[PDB]
């Protein structure tokens, strides 16, 4: 947050709400919400923004994007393995049956045509909390596979 | 036709045998005339030197032919592990 003092905002000193993205404060709402439309004093109309040069650009994409993989490249792939292997195999295990868990509680509301246990958002909780369960057991599928695979004798 | 039937399946069953079983479960009438089926693959009789009639050798190294192989592609195995791939995007 930045500021920029207005000294006399009464009447007729110069218009803000030009350059960028002004007129903000809906309702009580605004930062803080404590703020509101005044402000501090008479309305500073804070906005800020970034910028980026062409060596920032490429430092960034080579350092820091989500997480730094750069510098090294099949240790990664192992060291993630090797201090899960004994996880690995519990993970796919535990996961294995809090997986069917809820696909054994909240499926069998909805069963024949007719309404026996009032299902409501039952049949989409075990839907949504199994679909990403689903795709990570196909994920550290290749990851075990592929590691182990590629050459290396 | 007979006698390119039965041998087929003396490959894998039978171990070794002397010509006396040619000459009997096959029924072949004179002698030396297997020795013309004898020629290109090399056949010392002594134990097993079959493959040469009945269809042909085992080879060995198997890749790049038909659908999956063993030994040196993991890429068509992955395949299958990559066909979800395409289904999900």
């Amino acid at each position: 947050d930045a500021f920029r003092l207005i000294d006399t905002g009464a009447l007729i000193n110069n218009l803000e709400p030009r350059q960028t993205t002004s007129n903000t404060g809906l309702l009580n709402k605004a930062n803080i919400q404590a703020l509101i439309h005044g402000l501090n004093r008479h309305y500073y109309s804070l906005n800020i923004d970034y910028h980026k040069t062409a060596k920032e650009t490429k430092m960034l994409m080579n350092l820091h994007k989500e997480q730094w993989q750069s510098g090294l490249k099949m240790y990664d792939y192992e060291e993630k393995e090797e201090s899960n292997l004994a996880a690995t195999k519990s993970m796919v295990k535990i996961a294995e049956q809090y997986s069917k868990r809820i696909e054994e509680e909240k499926e069998l509301t909805e069963e024949e045509l007719k309404t026996r246990y009032v299902g409501r958002q039952d049949p989409k909780k075990h839907l949504s909390e199994t679909a990403d369960e689903t795709l990570e057991n196909n994920i550290v599928s290749v990851l075990t596979a592929g590691v182990n695979s590629v050459a290396i004798k | 036709a007979i006698r390119d039937e039965i041998a087929k399946n003396t490959e894998l069953s039978y171990d070794f045998l002397p010509l006396s079983n040619i000459k009997a479960l096959l029924f072949f009438n004179n002698e030396k005339e297997t020795e013309k089926f004898a020629l290109e693959r090399n056949w010392p009789i002594v134990n097993s030197k079959v493959y040469f009639n009945n269809q042909s050798k085992e080879k060995a190294d198997y890749e790049d032919e038909m659908m999956h192989e063993e030994d040196q592609k993991t890429n068509i195995i992955e395949k299958a592990m990559d066909y979800a791939i395409s289904i999900e995007n």
